[PDB]
């Protein structure tokens, strides 16, 4: 989640991403460990030969037949894990993930207490104002010279500027907020 | 509270083992002691007649013609 | 041997899709490129988002 | 929290001995298979029997019928 | 418990020496696993996989595809689950 | 089915043979449906 | 006791093959798995024109230079386009093997595309393209190619369409040089007589380091083509003869029964008449190249789907061990002369992989019986949909209906 989208994918991206959902599914199939492990380390070896093969057009004849033979033989239930996308608990503690710049209509009563709280959000918020200028223009200077541009930010490159366009994966809400 | 433990067996607390053989060892007494007082599970008490022992005379059977 | 045959509904999948196993310099190329306008349009909401001084709404003229 | 000696674990002993013999006559090494050791290295070591679980109780529940049927 | 740095420290490296290539007794932070471990690219696809399966979460692949340090994988898991 | 063109189809002989074994039994199945139909629809007009 | 074909493989991934015999006028030879199947119809005279021009100058040799060497050693230097390969050839003598592969490596690349050489080639070009209608077989199987293969990169021709030809670009002939130009995709076949570890350490000092890796990863790929029965009808009756060629589909490259297949053409009026089988990869066209005066097309083309027939249904054996006599004789081999050995190997590593020697070759051949040839005959002939391309006074020529249906005996 935190970098950024590749443009495209390279073959080598592409093969060792197969890698992981292979050996994940053979984990759905193969329920126990000790089965697994086996049935695994047979499947690197798969993987293991036609390592080097040097013909392009091969290789991209081994991954195409590869993700057939896999979408063929997956499991329809694998093992995904809570916390990851479709599985259990990927949103559930967001209803309690507040977005923190709502701490701003409190009625004074309520930040009257957790005093100190608010006297280092005062700061924090001291420091993003203190250097937009200094990183928006970081973020210009620094821009393309060409219109090739990746979502990728620069990062500070001098003392005192804070990494860029960053309030908002620092100052994140907590995962569980709980 | 207990512990956590990293690749060990989690140690168990004393009440944690009885209580749980106490609910089995109860369900095991329960089916033993109702099997002996009442074990009707298997033939209820009552036999099934053999519907093809009933001499003609029992069904009404004329004597063919 | 069952192929995959993707339906209006049920698609086909990135992979066991042939066009995006072998694709042109030019093909590329645009894939390069539409990152571009996403990088572009990515910071320009990034940096106007995230930006102190601000009261008023995110446009999103794009809805 | 303290973590158990890394060496503590081996396959020898357990399931994935047996797994790292065969996968050996193949010729491959089965390198992760020392972090799946604890699973079957001790505590959780005992194999589990199906009539174990549906008779857990069972030896003083008869125990406990027998007096009960005394009285 | 929650995960205190330090600890997760501790168990990222400790699956590691584990990991039958990798050495015992010299995986160190900061040991890069290809270029120092030496270790295969699909490898790392593996000592991943065992983290994600040591914390119970997963490294997206993006993002997991330059968990190469045993050290980024230690921030990286901590900056996951909020360890500060 | 391709087991067609290869058993039916695909030999003018068998492509023959079908068409006369199921036109022989085409129309006694004819006959009766047709016939089912035409005395319903007059069903009680009929002499029985 | 015929030499065996020993083939190596270089990091590079060109495979440097040879062969050897007593002869000593060697035939050293490129081939490239290039043709106009892997063009794009934005540059479908690519390796046509970049053929006219690779000879016409090269970075190093600045010019004519390289056909000057060329002509210093005697040697013949040739180059061929198909619609799947590429091969730039040199018969020279044997003590002349390493400049002659040195030359090759230069025509490979590192070779110079001036951008005056382009303008002169486009006119030689363009004029044949202008004059090249006059064959007309080649305009007959051009047009038998667009309608077995419409909207597939079968159909385009190597030459391309006239734009294609006016248009291009240094930098699109570079492109498909820098493109379908890779080591992994590149045979160095020689035979006659050359040592192959000669040849070996040759292939690596000037054949090295030629290009694998590809642009951005836009690693090529391709297209199972579609053979779409249907017919052309260049009708233009000025013309003396007419030409007339009806094909089916074929297996590909590495499917047996075209041992089989070739047996039924050796099995087999109007002037002309060639049977032929076109085999591309994954795909060819086996059929038949008839030319005829206006009047008799009609009965030939009933003569013609007459014999297919009678190749389903009524094989004999004597006839079978006509074809498989005649098939023996159309082997390859150093009596065939270099260049043709030559040419065997590039093909046999670009197709099959590997060099299939005539003793395979001959116990394919005496597997192959009356019952199994009539049955692959009925597998690709009986009941199929043709192609078919005329040219020329093709009035009496039969519409589709007449010659599909006439591939179906009442009476089997
Ligand atoms: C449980 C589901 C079962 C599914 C199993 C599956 O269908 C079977 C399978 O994966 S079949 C594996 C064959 N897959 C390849 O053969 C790709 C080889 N790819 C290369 O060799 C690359 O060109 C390169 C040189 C970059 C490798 O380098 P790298 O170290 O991977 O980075």
């Amino acid at each position: 989640a935190f970098c950024a989208p590749p443009a495209y994918l390279t073959h080598q991206q592409k093969v060792l991403r197969l890698y992981k959902r292979a050996l994940r599914h053979l984990e759905s199939w193969c329920i126990h460990r000790d089965k697994y492990r086996y049935f695994a380390c047979l499947m690197r070896a798969r993987f293991e030969e036609h390592k080097n093969e040097k013909d392009m057009m091969r290789a991209t004849q081994l991954l195409r037949e590869a993700e057939e033979e896999f979408w063929q033989n997956q499991h329809p239930q694998p093992y995904i894990f809570p916390d990851s996308p479709g599985g259990t608990s990927f949103e559930r503690y967001e209803c309690y993930k507040v977005p923190e710049w709502c701490l701003d209509y409190w009625h004074p009563s309520e930040k009257a207490m957790y005093p100190d709280y608010f006297s280092k959000r005062e700061q924090w918020k001291k420091l993003r104002m203190e250097s937009w200028d200094r990183e928006v223009k970081q973020l210009q200077e620094e821009t393309s010279p060409d219109g090739i541009m990746t979502e990728a930010l620069p990062p500070a490159r001098r003392e005192g500027d804070l990494p860029p366009l960053w309030w908002h994966i620092v100052t994140r809400p907590r995962e569980r907020p709980t | 509270h207990i512990q956590p433990r990293y690749r060990e067996f989690p140690q168990l607390t004393r009440s944690q083992v009885i209580q749980g053989e106490f609910l089995s060892s109860l369900m095991w007494f329960w089916i033993l002691w109702r099997f002996w007082h009442d074990s009707d599970a298997v033939l209820g008490h009552f036999s099934y007649p053999d519907p093809s022992q009933w001499t003609d005379e029992e069904l009404g059977i004329p004597p063919d013609d | 041997g069952s192929k995959y045959k993707p339906a209006p509904l049920a698609t086909l999948p990135s992979t066991l899709d042939p066009a995006e196993y072998d694709v042109s310099p030019e093909t590329r190329r645009a894939q390069v490129e539409r990152l571009s306008i996403r990088a572009r349009l990515k910071r320009e909401y990034l940096l106007q988002y995230n930006d102190p001084k601000r009261v008023s709404h995110i446009e999103d003229p794009a809805l | 929290m303290e973590l158990p000696d890394y060496r503590q674990w081996k396959i020898e002993g357990t399931p994935l001995e047996t797994v790292q013999k065969k996968l050996a006559a193949r010729g491959l090494r089965d390198p992760w298979a020392r972090n799946e050791a604890w699973r079957y290295m001790g505590g959780f070591a005992g194999n589990i029997t199906f009539p174990s679980v549906i008779l857990k109780g069972f030896k003083w529940g008869f125990a406990a019928f027998v007096v009960a049927l005394g009285a | 418990p929650p995960l205190t740095l330090d600890g997760i420290k501790d168990r990222v490296l400790y699956v590691l020496k584990l990991y039958d290539k990798i050495d015992p007794e010299k995986l160190s932070v900061n040991s890069h696993f290809m270029k120092d471990l030496g270790l295969d690219s699909l490898d790392q696809v593996e000592i991943i996989m065992a983290m994600e399966d040591e914390f119970g979460f997963e490294i997206p692949d993006i993002d997991a595809e330059k968990l190469m340090c045993p050290q980024e994988i230690v921030d990286y898991i901590a900056d996951k689950k909020d360890v500060y | 089915p391709s087991r067609l063109y290869s058993l039916l189809f695909r030999r003018t002989s068998t492509f023959a043979l079908t068409i006369a074994v199921g036109a022989l039994f085409f129309e006694r199945a004819f006959d009766q449906g047709a016939d089912a139909i035409y005395e319903h629809i007059n069903e009680g007009k009929l002499w029985k | 006791s015929v030499p065996e074909t020993q083939v190596s493989i270089l990091d590079n991934g060109l495979r440097v093959a040879s062969e050897q015999s007593s002869h000593a006028t060697c035939t050293v030879g490129v081939w490239i798995d290039a043709g106009s199947r892997y063009e794009t119809e934005k540059n479908n005279g690519a390796g046509y024109f970049l053929e006219h021009l690779a000879f016409k100058g090269t970075k190093n040799r600045p010019g004519n230079a390289l056909e000057k060497e060329v002509e210093s050693i005697g040697a013949h230097l040739n180059a061929y386009s198909t619609r799947e390969h590429t091969a730039y050839l040199i018969k020279a003598l044997s003590k002349d093997l390493p400049k002659v592969v040195e030359l090759l490596a230069d025509i490979v690349q590192n070779s110079s595309l001036e951008d005056s050489q382009i303008e002169k080639e486009r006119d030689v070009i363009l004029r044949e393209m202008q004059e090249n209608d006059a064959s007309m077989q080649n305009v007959v199987f051009d047009y038998l190619h667009a309608t077995a293969f419409q909207g597939t990169p079968l159909a385009q021709a190597v030459e391309g369409p006239s734009e294609n030809v006016r248009r291009l670009s240094r930098t699109d002939l570079t492109d498909y040089l820098n493109r379908h130009y890779k080591a992994p995709r590149m045979v160095l076949a020689a035979a006659g007589g050359v040592e192959h570890q000669q040849l070996l350490d040759l292939a690596q000092k000037h054949l090295s380091s030629v290009s694998r890796v590809y642009e951005e990863d836009a690693v090529p790929g391709l297209t199972p083509c579609r053979f779409t029965g249907s017919e052309i009808r260049h009708r233009d009756d000025a013309l003396p003869l007419a030409h007339v060629a009806i094909a089916v589909e074929g297996p590909g490259w590495a499917n047996p029964d075209n041992v089989t297949l070739q047996v039924a053409n050796a099995i087999i009026l109007c002037q002309s008449f060639q049977t032929f089988n076109i085999s591309y990869s994954d795909t060819g066209l086996l059929g038949a190249h008839f030319v005829c005066d206006a009047m008799s097309i009609d009965d030939m083309v009933f003569f013609l789907q007459g014999q297919w027939m009678r190749l389903c249904t009524s094989a004999t054996e004597s006839e079978v061990t006509r074809g498989k006599n005649i098939l023996r004789n159309a082997l390859v081999s150093h009596l065939d002369g270099t260049t043709p050995v030559c040419e065997d190997i590039g093909r046999s590593l670009l197709t099959y992989g590997r060099r299939i020697p005539l003793a395979e070759w001959e116990s394919r051949i005496q597997e192959v019986d009356a019952q199994m040839l009539r049955d692959i005959c009925s597998k690709y002939f009986y009941d199929q949909c043709p192609a078919v391309a005329g040219y020329g006074p093709i009035e009496q020529l039969p519409d589709y209906n007449r010659i599909r249906s006439g591939m179906f005996w009442l009476r089997f």
